[PDB]
This record gives C-alpha cells, sequence and structure tokens, in this order.
C-alpha cells in the first residue's frame, strides 16, 4: 500500500501473498535491506511496459526460509559448533559461545542455538 | 626537457592542457596519477548500476622509482604536475 | 624479401638543410596524388578540397624545431604516405579523417556541466 | 612395438557372424575397426616450512661489468687464487699465461657455446625399426641414441 | 550533436518530472528523457530515432513490420531502443508506448490509401488517437508532422486531410502540441528523390513541373531534436524549407546529367508523353491490381500545386540553425548512381543547372 | 577370436604413503651457470670494447651493449664460429618510465650449431635510434615492426617499418606505460553517416582498479647464491 513497499522492516504487518507481483518476493513484501530497491519501483520502468510480470525471476525472500527454522538446542555445552550440516560441502567450522543469554545466529548459516537451561527462558 | 615529444607520443591534445598528474608516494617509491575529471568522472548507469567513466586515465598508475625520474618523464611528455611531500 | 611499394629505409638523418628537401619533395609527392585520392576513396571533397586540407595539413606543424624530433615527424608522414598511396585505410577512415571539426563563456559551461 | 594388430584387439565396433568374414574377404585390409568405440566398455560407468621452501632461496641476480671481469684475471679466483679498472688496457698488458687458462679454456682454445642438453646426440635410423616410410619417400628418422 | 545536445543538465518537464543527465554524451551517457517516435521504423523516423539515441534518450519505437526494427537497435545502447508492437486500430497497444514517455513525436502520414487505410484514416484517425492518447498518460510535449503545405479546404487528399490533422490534434493533445511541416527532404533513399532517379517515369513531363523547397533532412532530423529538448516551443507552428528554390524537372535534367545519361534517353523511358486521361486511367487501374504502393491519383493534382510558404508559420532560424542549400549536397546523395570521377562541388552545381536551362 | 578384457577390472597397486622429494631446482643448473659464465666472459674478452656487461639467471646468458654497438655484437656472435647464432629467434621490447632510455631493446639469438641461446639488450629512448638487424638476419623484419608499432621505437636501417598490429590510422603506441590499457577512441556504427566511425571512449562500466590492496610488506629478500667460485673475487 505505497508504505510497506518502499521501506525495509524487520518483519512484515501484512500476511504476504504468493499472487502478488507488486511483493518484493512472494514470501515477503517489504525489503530486506535499507539499500535494497524496492520490486514495485523497479518494474515501474520502460523497460516492462509490454514485457509480462508473471514469467519474470521471483525468488522466494532468504530472510523468511531461516525464520521458519526451529531454533536448535545444545544440553549442557556452552559451546555450539556448526559446519554448514552437510558434510564437508558446508561453510567453514565455526564455534559459538553460549554465554550471552539469548538466541545467536551461525555465521554463514544463519542457524541459532540456545542452551539446556535458557530453553524456556529465551523462547519468551 | 625542452624536447616537444607530445608531437611523437600520439598522445590526445587534453593531456598536454587539461589534464594534472599528481607525483604522490603512498612507502619507498614514487607514482604518478591524473586527478579526476570535473563531471563525467563517475554517473551512476541507470541500467545496471555500473560505475561508468568517461575518463580514460582513471585506471593508470606508473610506477617509478626515484623522485627526480619522475620529475623527469614529466617534463619530458610536457604534461602539467603537481609534487605531494610525504609526510614524516 | 621484396619490400612494398613507396617504401624508404628508416634512417636517422644527421643534417638539418637534408631534411628540409626531403619534406618539401614530400608535401609535392601529396599534391601530385590529389586526383587520385579523390578517385581511390570516393571523396566527397574535389580535388582542390584535398589540396586544401593537405596544405593545412602541411602549414600546421612546419614550426618545429629538434632534429631529431623532426625525422620521426618525416617517418610518420612516410608511412602516412605510403599507407594512403597504397590504398590501405578503408574509405570510412579517410571520409572522418577530413571530417573532424569557437568556444562558449563560463554561464554556458556553468551551466550544462563545462568538464 | 608397434607392429599390426588383429581387430579383435583393439576397443571398437567389430563384425558379428558371416559378415565377419565377408569383411575379410572386401576390405583391403583386414585389420582396421571401423572406428566406433565399444558402447560396452567406453565410458560405461561415468565420472558419476624451510624445509619445503625454495621460492625464497632463487638464485640471485648478479651482473659482471668491465671492472670486476678484470679482477679475476689479476688477483685470481676465490677457488684458486692468484672504481673504473678498464679492461682494454689490462688485455693490452698482461701475461698470455694468465689467458690461457683463466680468458681461455684447453691451452686457448676457443669455448664452444654451452649446450643447453649436452646428451642430444643422434643417430639414423633404419626402416626394418621404426616402422615409418620406405627409403624413396624424401624424409629421415633421427633419434636419441 | 557536437558534443552534448542539451542546453541544461537539469531540464523540468511540463509535468514535473525533474530529469538530470548524465555524461559527457557519449553512447554510455543518457538525458533521463523518454521520446517515443511513432512511425520511426520510416524515412524520416530512421534520422530522428538515431539522434534521440546517441545522445542517451530512451526510444520507444512503436512498429507494425517486424523485421523493419532490428536496424534501429544499433543506434543506441543496452535498453535504449525500446518496441512495442502495434497497429493504429490496436488503442491499448498505443497506451504501451506513451505510458513512460514524456516526448512524444508523431511521424506517421501517407500519400497512399491501402485496402486497409484511408489517407484520412491516417493522417487524422492515427494522429488524432495518438495525439488524445498521449495527453492521458501526462505526457509532457507531442511534436507533429504534417505536409508542407497544409490546408483544411484544399482539394488534394493529401494536403486536405494533413491540414485537418493539425487541427483534430489541437483539439485532442491541447495547446501543448507542435506542429511542424517540412518541406521535401532529399537524402539516401529518400521517396522525393526517388522519382527523380526511376528510368521508366511515365508521365515525366507533367509530374516534374512541380516547384519544391528542397531541405537537407539531416537539419529537419535536428530540427526536431532542437525542438525536443525544449519546452519554450510548445503550441508552434514550424514551416522548415531550403533558401535556393528548385523544380523537379531542373533536378531531373540536373540528375541524368550527372549520370551522364545520345540515343538513349529517347529509347530507355527517359521521356514518355502520355495523354492526361492514361495517366488518370492507369493510376486507378493499378490501384486495384498492384500490390505495392504506386503512383496515386492524388499525385497527379498536387504536380499541378506549387509550393507555398506560410508566413504565419516559423523558419529554422528561429531555432538557431541554418539550413543548407540542395546545390552542397545533390550530388553526394545520387554518387551510388552514377576515367577521373568529376565531383561537382557546391558552386559548381550553378553551372550544371545553367547547362539545363540554355536550349 | 578372443573377448577383450575390461579394463575397470583389471587389477591395480594400492600406493599409500608419498614421499615428494623437496630440494632446491637450482641445484641442476649448477655445471650451466659455471659453462655460460666463461662464455660471456669470452665474448668480453673477444669484445672487450663493446660488452658493457653481463649476467646469467640459471641456463640463460645475457649480453648488454649500446645502441652503436648492437650491430658489430650481433655480426660477431653470428659468423664467429666460436658462437655461431644463425637464427635470431625473438626482437622485444619493455618500457621503464624513470630511466632515461626506458625502453629495453632485447635480442634472443638461437645456436642451432653449438644448442645454445644468447640475449643481447641494448637500450633505447624515445628518440635515440637502434640500428636494424636485417643485415643480419632477414627474420627480425616483422619482430622490429612490432616493436615499433608498439613502442614508437625508432629502428635506423629499416628497410620497411610501418604499422603491423594496430589499425591503420591509429594514434599512439600501445604497450607504452602512460598509455591507458582501455585506449583513447573506440568505434561504432552512424546510420546518418552511413559508415563506421571512430569516436571518443566511452565505457558503461569502467575498469576497477584493484591493485590498492596490494602487499604492503616485503615477500622475497636476497636469496641463496650460486655463483661457482671461479666467478669471485
Ligand atoms: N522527404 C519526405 O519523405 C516527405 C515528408 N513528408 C511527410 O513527413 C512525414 C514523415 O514521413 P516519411 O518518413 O518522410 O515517409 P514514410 O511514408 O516512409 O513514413 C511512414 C511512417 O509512418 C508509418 N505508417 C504509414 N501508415 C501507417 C499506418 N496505417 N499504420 C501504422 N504506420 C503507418 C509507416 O510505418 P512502416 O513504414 O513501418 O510500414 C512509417 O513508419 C510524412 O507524413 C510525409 O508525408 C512530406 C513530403 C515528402
Ligand atoms: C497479381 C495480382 C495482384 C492482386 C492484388 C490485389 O488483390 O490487390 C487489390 C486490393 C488493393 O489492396 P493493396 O494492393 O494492399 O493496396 C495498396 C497498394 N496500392 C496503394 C498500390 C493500391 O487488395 C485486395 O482486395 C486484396 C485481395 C487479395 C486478392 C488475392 C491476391
Ligand atoms: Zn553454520
Amino acid at each position: 500500500s505505497t508504505k510497506e513497499l518502499t521501506t525495509a522492516r524487520i518483519k512484515d504487518i501484512s500476511k504476504p501473498d504468493e499472487n502478488n507481483l507488486q511483493q518484493q518476493a512472494p514470501n515477503r513484501i517489504s525489503p530486506w535491506s535499507k539499500s535494497q530497491k524496492p520490486r514495485a519501483e523497479a518494474q515501474d520502468n520502460v523497460r516492462f511496459a509490454v514485457k509480462d510480470l508473471a514469467k519474470q525471476p521471483r525468488p522466494y525472500a532468504a530472510i523468511d526460509l531461516i525464520y521458519k527454522q526451529p531454533i536448535r538446542y545444545i544440553e549442557h555445552d556452552n559451546v555450539a559448533v556448526c559446519d554448514g550440516n552437510g558434510g564437508a560441502q558446508g561453510h567453514p567450522k565455526v564455534y559459538i559461545n553460549l554465554d550471552q543469554n539469548k538466541a545467536i545466529p551461525c555465521g554463514y548459516c544463519g542457524l541459532r542455538f540456545a542452551q539446556a537451561a535458557f530453553k524456556e527462558d529465551i523462547e519468551s | 626537457t625542452d624536447l616537444a615529444k607530445e608531437l611523437v607520443s600520439g598522445a590526445p591534445k587534453e593531456l598536454i592542457t587539461e589534464r594534472v598528474a599528481r607525483i604522490y608516494q603512498e612507502t619507498e617509491t614514487w607514482k604518478i596519477d591524473w586527478d579526476i575529471l570535473n563531471k563525467g568522472n563517475r554517473w551512476e548507469n541507470d541500467l545496471m548500476g555500473y560505475q561508468s567513466s568517461s575518463d580514460y586515465m582513471q585506471g593508470t598508475i606508473l610506477k617509478f622509482d626515484t623522485r627526480e625520474g619522475a620529475i623527469r618523464f614529466a617534463k619530458g611528455q610536457g604534461w602539467d604536475y603537481y609534487i605531494q611531500e610525504p609526510k614524516v | 624479401t621484396n619490400p612494398t611499394a613507396f617504401a624508404q629505409t628508416t634512417r636517422y638523418v644527421k643534417d638539418s638543410t637534408e631534411m628540409r628537401t626531403l619534406v618539401l619533395n614530400l608535401y609535392r609527392r601529396y599534391l601530385r596524388h590529389s586526383r587520385g585520392f579523390v578517385n581511390n576513396y570516393n571523396l566527397d571533397i574535389p580535388a582542390s578540397q584535398v589540396r586544401t586540407k593537405i596544405r593545412q595539413e602541411f602549414e600546421r606543424q612546419r614550426f618545429v624545431k629538434d632534429l631529431p624530433l623532426k625525422n620521426v615527424l618525416y617517418m610518420k608522414a612516410q608511412m602516412e604516405f605510403q599507407e594512403l598511396v597504397n590504398f590501405w585505410k578503408q574509405q570510412c577512415h579517410v571520409m572522418q579523417y577530413f571530417e573532424s571539426i569557437k568556444g562558449d563563456s563560463f554561464v554556458q559551461k556553468f551551466l550544462k556541466g563545462a568538464q | 612395438s608397434g607392429g599390426p594388430v588383429p581387430v579383435f584387439k583393439k576397443y571398437t565396433t567389430g563384425s558379428k557372424g558371416i559378415w565377419e568374414k565377408i569383411r575379410q574377404l572386401l576390405t583391403l585390409v583386414p585389420n582396421r575397426s571401423t572406428g566406433n568405440p565399444l558402447v560396452k566398455n567406453y565410458r560405461v560407468p561415468p565420472p558419476g616450512y624451510y624445509d619445503r621452501d625454495h621460492r625464497r632461496n632463487y638464485p640471485r641476480l648478479v651482473a659482471f661489468d668491465q671492472t670486476k671481469v678484470s679482477g679475476l684475471l689479476t688477483l685470481g679466483s676465490a677457488q684458486n687464487p692468484r672504481q673504473s679498472v678498464s679492461l682494454s688496457s689490462t688485455l693490452a698488458t698482461i701475461d698470455p699465461k694468465v689467458v690461457k687458462s683463466e680468458l681461455l679454456a684447453e691451452g686457448g682454445s676457443p669455448v664452444v657455446a654451452p649446450s643447453l642438453n649436452k646428451k642430444m646426440k643422434f643417430r639414423l635410423t633404419e626402416e626394418s625399426e621404426h616402422g615409418m616410410y620406405p627409403e624413396d619417400y624424401p624424409i629421415r628418422i633421427f633419434a636419441q641414441n | 550533436v557536437s558534443t552534448f545536445p542539451l542546453k541544461s543538465d537539469i531540464n523540468i518537464t511540463k509535468s514535473g518530472k525533474t530529469l538530470l543527465s548524465v555524461g559527457q554524451g557519449g553512447r554510455s551517457s543518457r538525458t533521463g528523457f523518454t521520446a517515443t517516435v511513432f512511425g520511426g521504423t520510416g524515412f524520416l523516423g530512421r534520422v530522428v530515432v538515431s539522434k534521440l539515441a546517441k545522445h542517451g534518450t530512451n526510444v520507444v519505437v512503436p512498429f507494425r513490420n517486424d523485421r523493419a526494427r532490428r536496424q534501429l537497435k544499433v543506434n543506441g545502447d543496452l535498453g535504449v531502443v525500446n518496441f512495442v508492437e502495434f497497429d493504429i486500430r490496436n488503442l491499448k497497444s498505443i497506451e504501451d508506448s506513451v505510458k513512460y514517455s514524456d516526448i512524444v513525436i508523431n511521424l506517421i502520414g501517407t500519400e497512399h490509401f491501402s485496402k486497409n487505410f484511408s489517407i484520412e484514416d491516417v493522417n487524422i484517425g492515427a494522429a488524432e488517437r495518438i495525439a488524445k492518447a498521449a495527453k492521458e498518460a501526462g505526457v509532457s510535449r507531442l511534436i507533429h508532422v504534417s505536409s508542407y503545405n497544409a490546408n483544411p479546404s484544399s482539394s488534394s487528399d493529401f494536403y486536405a486531410t494533413k491540414g485537418i490533422g493539425e487541427q483534430v490534434v489541437r483539439d485532442n493533445f491541447g495547446p501543448d502540441a507542435t506542429i511542424v511541416r517540412p518541406a521535401p527532404m532529399y537524402f539516401r533513399n529518400s521517396p522525393f528523390l526517388n522519382e527523380l532517379l526511376q528510368i521508366k517515369a511515365l508521365g515525366g513531363n507533367v509530374i516534374f513541373k512541380k516547384e519544391v523547397y528542397p531541405v537537407h533532412a539531416l537539419q529537419v532530423g535536428e530540427a526536431i531534436e532542437r525542438i525536443a529538448f525544449d519546452d519554450a516551443t510548445a503550441g508552434q507552428t514550424y514551416e522548415l524549407f531550403g533558401k535556393e528554390r528548385y523544380s523537379k524537372k531542373e533536378l531531373r535534367e540536373m540528375i541524368k546529367h550527372i549520370i551522364h545519361i545520345g540515343y538513349y534517353p529517347y529509347s530507355a523511358g527517359f521521356y514518355l508523353p502520355a495523354p492526361e486521361p492514361f495517366l488518370y486511367a492507369f493510376a486507378l487501374i493499378r490501384q486495384y491490381i498492384s500490390s505495392q504502393p504506386r503512383f496515386n491519383v492524388d499525385q497527379l493534382k498536387r504536380s499541378h500545386i506549387n509550393q507555398e510558404i506560410d508566413q504565419s508559420a516559423k523558419t529554422f532560424t528561429d531555432l538557431g540553425m541554418v539550413p543548407d542549400e540542395l546545390s552542397e549536397y545533390l550530388y553526394r546523395y545520387v554518387k551510388p548512381h552514377i576515367q577521373n570521377r568529376t565531383v561537382y562541388s557546391k558552386e559548381d552545381i550553378e553551372k550544371l543547372r545553367d547547362y539545363v536551362n540554355t536550349p | 577370436e578372443e573377448p577383450l578384457p575390461v579394463l575397470r577390472d583389471l587389477p591395480r597397486p594400492e600406493y599409500g604413503e608419498l614421499h615428494a622429494p623437496v630440494y632446491n631446482p637450482a641445484e641442476k643448473y649448477k655445471e650451466q651457470i659455471e659453462e655460460l659464465h666463461k662464455f660471456g666472459r669470452y665474448i668480453m674478452g673477444c669484445l672487450p670494447k663493446f660488452v658493457q656487461q653481463f649476467s646469467v639467471w640459471k641456463d640463460e646468458l645475457v649480453i648488454y651493449v649500446a645502441p652503436s654497438a648492437l650491430t658489430q655484437v650481433a655480426t660477431f656472435l653470428k659468423d664467429h664460429t666460436s658462437a655461431q647464432f644463425k637464427a635470431c629467434m625473438d626482437v622485444t621490447a619493455a618500457d621503464y618510465p624513470t630511466r632515461t632510455n626506458r625502453f629495453d631493446v632485447v635480442y634472443n639469438l638461437l645456436s642451432v650449431r653449438h644448442n645454445s641461446r644468447i640475449r643481447i639488450k641494448t637500450y633505447a629512448s624515445e628518440v635515440s635510434p637502434v640500428p636494424s638487424v636485417v643485415p643480419l638476419f632477414q627474420g627480425a623484419n616483422w619482430f622490429e615492426r612490432e616493436t615499433y608499432d608498439l613502442f614508437g621505437i625508432f629502428f635506423e636501417g629499416h628497410p620497411d617499418l610501418r604499422r603491423i598490429m594496430t589499425d591503420y590510422g591509429f594514434q599512439g603506441h600501445p604497450l607504452r606505460k602512460d598509455f591507458p590499457t582501455t585506449g583513447y577512441t573506440e568505434v561504432r556504427y552512424d546510420a546518418e553517416k552511413r559508415r563506421v566511425v571512430y569516436e571518443p571512449l566511452e565505457l558503461t562500466q569502467a575498469w576497477r582498479n584493484f591493485t590498492v590492496g596490494s602487499s604492503v610488506w616485503e615477500q622475497v629478500g636476497d636469496g641463496k647464491d650460486f655463483t661457482p667460485e671461479s666467478f669471485k673475487l
């Protein structure tokens, strides 16, 4: 509605639609970066006059497929090891210190972790 | 130094007059590069955001060895220039 | 090996006077081929126009002083003669050679963008 | 040795049945294959610190000019000891017995240009060895001996 | 052209858009405009389109022939030249070429009616739909091209419809629209000259006795370019013509004499005296039998009418351009059709022209 | 009449621990460096007047002469039976703007007889001519034209010197250091002129310069000496 489409936000107040061709992505309306040019603005160009908007490339936004994934938990330890969760075809191994009391994402995958005790506190 | 070598280098007329070359020192050697254009040095292409340019000397840097060697070159080509003395 | 038409050995001339006479003959060589340059390249300008432009070319740079830089200017002008007489440059390059070309006040340059 | 080889020792499409015997009667050379690869074997399963450093020890760059050149004949060598110091005057006044050991080798004999590989020695070969063209063809085959 | 066409880097259109030009005027520069050149695939369009694209203006060229639009894309950079398939009977396709356009140029104009369009339907029906549709999309500037002898009350169909084309636009686009009247332009493959070079020109005496004020097509190509970047030239009427007056029969013998074309003109068909009814009958017969646009009945009348300069309009010098004469350019444009080539210079055309007039 | 094998089913060796030797490659040039040093000294012996200096890098021998002494040394290196360098493989150059004679004209020679190569290196300025080696080798008739075209070096005595690698009517000599890598002009087609026309350079995307994040530290030092002891003080 000419307000969120051209503004960057953490989430979307409205429920997105897969069939709206003015959204930034099928699964998200507002862009996920301050410098990212809104899709509604870009499609208002000379070269989209006769080109069909339906067939244009609209990959699903990354910043949503991660937040659907439930947060991983660690039991009786304060170091989280993540190396892509795929074997030797992943990101370099990183160790995540769990001293802080919230969900700390991985360096590359974006996966979030926790401890055994703070499982009830972080989920709040 | 007295030689009008610009008639044999084939460089365009604009290098002799409308361009300024800086002789600086980044830590043991000296370099020469041309100061940027007033306008048209970098304009954002309206298609894909490419950093367009009309200055053809933007990517050129000459690595010298000694200061007087660089000054000899600039006078030889008939180049306007100024020298930036590094801070001690 | 057999050198091509209108070739000269590249020689470092060590006389001021000899270079003067070499140039003078060269300028006549361009004027002798004035009719050919029109017919070879199908130029839109008549024969008198080419001589006028050739004269504007020769008049332009007659005041050079350095002999070491005299030979270089005579060497490359020989190549220009050899390339043109042997019909090596394409038609477009000669047409654009003669088709090249007062300034404006500071307000005029300030408004549009200057340089 | 690359002598003639039968058709059935080459990984290629062959002839099955009486057509093999037809082929061996018509074809000029019966031990040549059709060239089509063996579908049953060819590409059947598809593909689916100092102790170890030398760059820092690269040979140095040393230039020998007329000044240092003269010093080898007069002072000698760092193995067998014996400004602008011009060589031309030194060659004008110096012992030829210095020349016949330092400036020249093997009793003044000129030094043949150093071979980039000494062991490049050739011998002429014959038809029965290399299996190439007979003698009338206008080439000859050389080997490393 | 020179190095940069825009007078000022920032130009505000009549619609409030603030366009900033970038670059030093090269192929990779831009001007921030979007000039829809209707009928760009024609003779005049290929000059209007070429100048606009090289200086960085986006050009939207609506076409009906698919194989003729390919060569227009060379002039511009990537994305500079755009294409829209359309027909004047498809209103929706018209609105595709004006939605993003800040400049709209009209060049559509015919002399021969076909089995799908009449002379009015194109010089008016196309123009009326194009002009009115452009206004509804907030187009800042409209530029129009009509005949050089527009007259609402003329008995010639071309001149009558072209004149009404001026009225119907100004009742549709409004006061902002501009009208430019070009004299017969001469250029490579110019329809004005292609009739003079044709060897078998039946009724050559009758057709070529008409008078004209020939104008160089490049200048008219720049004439629209000068008008395009300026808002000061709205609501005007411009007639563009050349100083020195020439007639077709004066040109036809002047043209032939350069090509050196004894017995041959009398035999090959250069001079074909034919009766006036036969010319009228021949044009009518081909109008139902031909398949390519031939000589029309309308051009039989136009041959009796001479070109008229209208004093209410404005000349080239109003735009700061001095028109060029046919003498300085007539030779080169027929040089394709011509021991030692004789180049007929600017002054020597008169000496040729002298030789034609001498009996 | 026997079935062909299947190579995938053949038995294969099994290899475990690897001991890849790591020793200085310069050891295999120990004699080669020794042989070449004498030969360069020999040439200076046979040419005290012209051989300014020389140096040997591994199995390569370099001879440095003035432009005046070029043809003299090359004639000696061609005809003298101790050094029969009959074929001139390469005639190259490079630009070093700091020095007064920025250019460095090279001459790689090949001796099929004695199986060795030599490198005559004579400096040149933007104006100082270099004698042509055509009277010795006709094979440099095209190697010099490339050097002139890409550098502007004036070759004295060339039977026919002109452009060989650049466009007709090209302005400037490209392989210089002050010549921009993108050039000064580029061409396109202009429909109104009906010809392909030169035009000033315009880049939609400028050549990004990534040399700024280069090394600020030292990378390589002196190295290890390998000079044969017979060529030391
Ligand atoms: N020197 C000259 O040529 C003359 C100029 N004029 C007038 O100037 C104007 C410019 O025309 P010009 O380019 O010179 O000559 P053209 O006849 O070649 O221009 C015709 C242009 O308009 C298009 N056109 C014509 N009819 C239709 C139609 N029903 N539907 C869609 N498009 C149509 C054509 O499309 P397409 O070609 O793709 O089929 C073409 O793009 C004309 O009105 C002309 O009469 C006046 C006298 C002579
Ligand atoms: Zn991870």
